[PDB]
Order: C-alpha cells, then structure tokens, then sequence
C-alpha cells in the first residue's frame, strides 16, 4: 500500500495507518488484513460497513481521532477488538448485532453521560470493557447480564454516585474491577458476592463511613491483598496492592477497612 | 555478541529493591537495552514489555505499544530507581499473569518473562507464588529467573525451575556478570522461540 505500512507476521496481516492525517479509510487495503490501525487520524465520522470487504479483520483501532459519529451497519463477524477511546462520541454504540465476536471494547475518554438499557445485548463473547474517563453518574440494571464472560471492567474516573446491587452477578471470571476516582459513598450489601477478585481499585471515592459501610469493611479485611491503587505517570502505569487507599470521606486520616462502627448492629 | 530474529514476546521484570544500588540499577537497565537490540525489537517479530517491581508493578512499556526502537530504548533507560525495602516477586508475577498475558493474541510466538531478581520478599507475601507460576505455565509462558547477588530468593528460583522444564535459571554474582553471560541468555532464548526472517 502507498499510504499505510503493511507487514505480515505469521498468520497475521497488520496494516498501520497511525497518524497519517487521514480523513477517511484508505482504499485498496490488502484483502487479507487482520489488524488495522487508524489511530490519531482526522476521522470525524466512520462507518463499519465500509470494512465488510475485509472478511479477515479481527482488530480495529479508531482511537484518538475526531469521531463525533459512528455508523453501526452491516456486520464484521470476525472482529473481536475495537478501540474507540479518546473521541467525541456522545453515546455508546449498540454493537451486539454488528460485532458478534467482540471480546474487547474500549470507549474510554469520550462524552458518554449515560449507558442505555440493554446496551450490550448480543455481545456474549465480550471479555474486556473499558469506559474510563467519561461522565457516567449511574449504571442501568442488568448492564452485564449479556456479558457473562467478562474478565476486566473499567468505570474509573466517571462521576458515579452509586452502583446497582446486582451489577457483578454472574461474572464468575472477573479479575480486574477499576472503580477509582468516582463519587461513590457506599457499597450495596452483598455487592461482591463470594467470587474471588484478583484486582479491585476503589480509591478516589467519598466513602461515607457509617453503619451501612460495614459490609464493605468486612469485604476489605478479607480482601486486603486484592485492593489496588492505580498510579499514572510519565511513561509509567503502576498497580500497587494497598487496602488503606480505600478511605472515609476520601481522607487518608481513616481507612474504611479499619472503621469501628461502635453501635452498628 | 549473539543476535537473532524470532517470533517472541519478551517481558522484562526488574527488581526495584534496595538490594541493588541506584548505580547498580542503572547497569540492570543498560542490560535490558542491549537485550532489546540483540533480539532486534526493530522487527515486528519480537514484542517487548518492561516492568519494574517493588511493592507494586510499574509498567513503562507494554507488548502492544507501537513505538519505534529508539523510543523504547529511551523509556527503558528512563525506568525509575525505587530503592524499595520490598520487591514482591509474587506481585509482579500475579501482574504478569493477569495484566500482561491474560489472553493469547499470538499462539505462534514464544512467551518469555525474564524475572531479574536480587532480593527475597517476606514469606507472608509468597502465599500464592506457586499458584501464579503455575498459571503462567497453563498459558504457555516460560519464566526465566536471573538471580543477581547473594540475596536472590534461591528457594523461589528453584521452585520456578521445578514447575516447568524450559524454565531454566541463571545465577550471577553481581549486575556486572549481566553483560557476561548475556550471549548465554540470548542463545537460550533463540533456542526457545520459533524462527523469524533476517
């Protein structure tokens, strides 16, 4: 191709069109393309149907562009990875009927102010879902019923005021839960269930330490080594085990995991 | 010198404990850079990743990061010295298993984690060591321990060689021995990963 870089690596054909000042999908991309990078281009709009010709596409990156609109047409039956992070989308696209095999979805840092009921219907193979950095205040009930195989979920840095008591039901494979930097003040009783959760980030929240936070506290003590802190820096992204990061009023003056609750039954 | 092109995903795990001086750490990072050139990360054959670990895990380069060689060598060279009291090998491994090799978008290339260790984490933190090491195995990830100095967790190095046959370890008296048996370390990786074209 005279625009993007093509390089076959074993049974994979990778096409890189990163930062090429592209305003639209380049024509005549190799027919066997399995991985396409369109990140950091000038795409204000995009239509999935235009990719139907590539019956081999499995990964598609449309991150860091100027997307204000995404058309969900036709079907890319073999696509399992879609990165839509860092765009100007005002709503979550409904992909269940157009992207059946999807396993990874990233729509972080967009302009999502809510998530629609039945938003993930049909996405039964979804394993990872990143919605970090948007403006979500609450989540609709049954959001993850359709995605039972979910392994990683991120809702970090939104403006969530509460979580549905049954949010994590059925997710017997969840290993990473990022809920840091929101506006949570209490965890519904029985929220975590009995399932083991390798990584859970809960800091950056206004935990209201009162009788109702007791369920959370007992959970914290039993899971002190699964509660992590996520730190970001210049070229570095760290995960550190530290239960004390979860704190009352969000102040390090008092960890939630060591809250007495004098007279709470 | 020993070089080679092969289908590989190599993950560098660096001990961030005070068992190594800042200056010694600078030697460890220099070793990582040389390694990157020896395996030729310049080709799409090899994917590299770099994580520093003390109490937590600090990733400066991810496998699917798409940056040119010169940029990666820089990052690697800029990895910060922690000089921490604790360097949990069980944490970094748990991290490697769940956050790095969770899936297998390349069942063709070899998956190798080079765990450069110079310390011994407190026993109370090693409750799930074998569990995590075993997990890496189930996902076709070969763990190569590189004990550096007298304070390398020898019990864990043994326990790693044991969990899998291809899990061969190297023991160096100091970071200076790094560039010594480098060819030996590279040679073993070229014998573990499938071939790529030069």
């Amino acid at each position: 191709h005279p625009i993007c870089e093509v390089s076959k690596v074993a049974s994979h054909l990778e096409v890189n069109c990163d930062k090429r000042d592209l305003t639209a999908l380049p024509p005549d991309l190799p027919k066997d393309t399995t991985i396409l990078h369109l990140s950091e281009n000038l795409l204000y709009t995009f239509s999935l149907a235009t990719l139907m010709p590539y019956t081999r596409l499995t990964q598609l990156n449309l991150d860091r562009c100027e997307l204000t609109k995404l058309q969900v047409d036709g079907t890319l039956p073999v696509l399992g990875t879609l990165d839509l992070s860092h765009n100007q989308l005002q709503s979550l696209p409904l992909l269940g009927q157009t992207l059946p095999a999807l396993t990874v979805l990233d729509v972080s840092f967009n302009r999502l102010t809510s998530l629609p009921l039945g938003a993930l219907r049909g996405l039964g193979e979804l394993q990872e879902l990143y919605l970090k950095g948007n403006e979500l205040k609450t989540l609709p009930p049954g959001l993850l019923t359709p995605t039972p195989k979910l392994e990683k979920l991120s809702l970090a840095n939104n403006d969530l005021t509460e979580l549905p008591a049954g949010l994590l039901n059925g997710l017997e494979n969840l290993d990473t839960l990022l809920l840091q930097e929101n506006s949570l003040y209490t965890i519904p009783k029985g929220f975590f269930g009995s399932h083991l959760l390798p990584f859970a980030f809960l800091h950056g929240n206004p935990w209201l330490c009162n009788c109702e936070i007791l369920y959370f506290r007992r959970w914290l003590q039993d899971n002190a080594e699964n509660v992590y802190v996520w730190k970001q820096g210049v070229d570095v992204k760290a995960m550190t085990s530290n239960v004390a990061s979860v704190q009352c009023d969000n102040s390090d003056k008092f960890p939630v995991y060591k809250y007495p609750g004098k007279g709470c039954p | 010198d020993f070089y080679c092109s092969r289908l590989l995903d190599l993950v560098f795990l660096l001990d961030g404990s005070s068992r190594l001086s800042e200056a010694e750490f600078e030697v460890l990072k220099a070793f990582v850079v040389d390694m990157m050139e020896r395996l030729r990360i310049s080709q799409k054959w090899v994917r590299v990743a770099v994580v520093e670990y003390h109490d937590g895990s600090h990733a400066y380069i991810g496998l699917k990061d798409r940056k040119r060689p010169s940029e990666l060598r820089r990052i690697a060279s800029q990895v910060k010295y922690a000089g921490s009291q604790v360097a949990s090998t069980s944490e970094v491994l748990k991290y490697t298993l769940f956050q790095i090799f969770s899936k297998i978008d390349r069942p063709e290339a070899s998956r190798i984690a080079l765990l450069l260790m110079a310390s011994q984490e407190p026993q109370r933190m090693s409750r799930n060591f074998v569990r995590y090491v075993q997990g890496l195995k189930k996902k076709k990830v070969i763990v190569i321990p590189v004990g550096i100095g007298p304070h390398a967790n020898l019990k864990q190095i043994r326990l790693i060689e044991k969990q899998a046959p291809e899990n061969k370890a190297f023991v160096l008296s100091s970071v200076d021995e790094l560039e010594q048996q480098r060819d030996e370390i590279v040679s073993y990786l070229c014998d573990l990963a499938p071939e790529a074209p030069p």
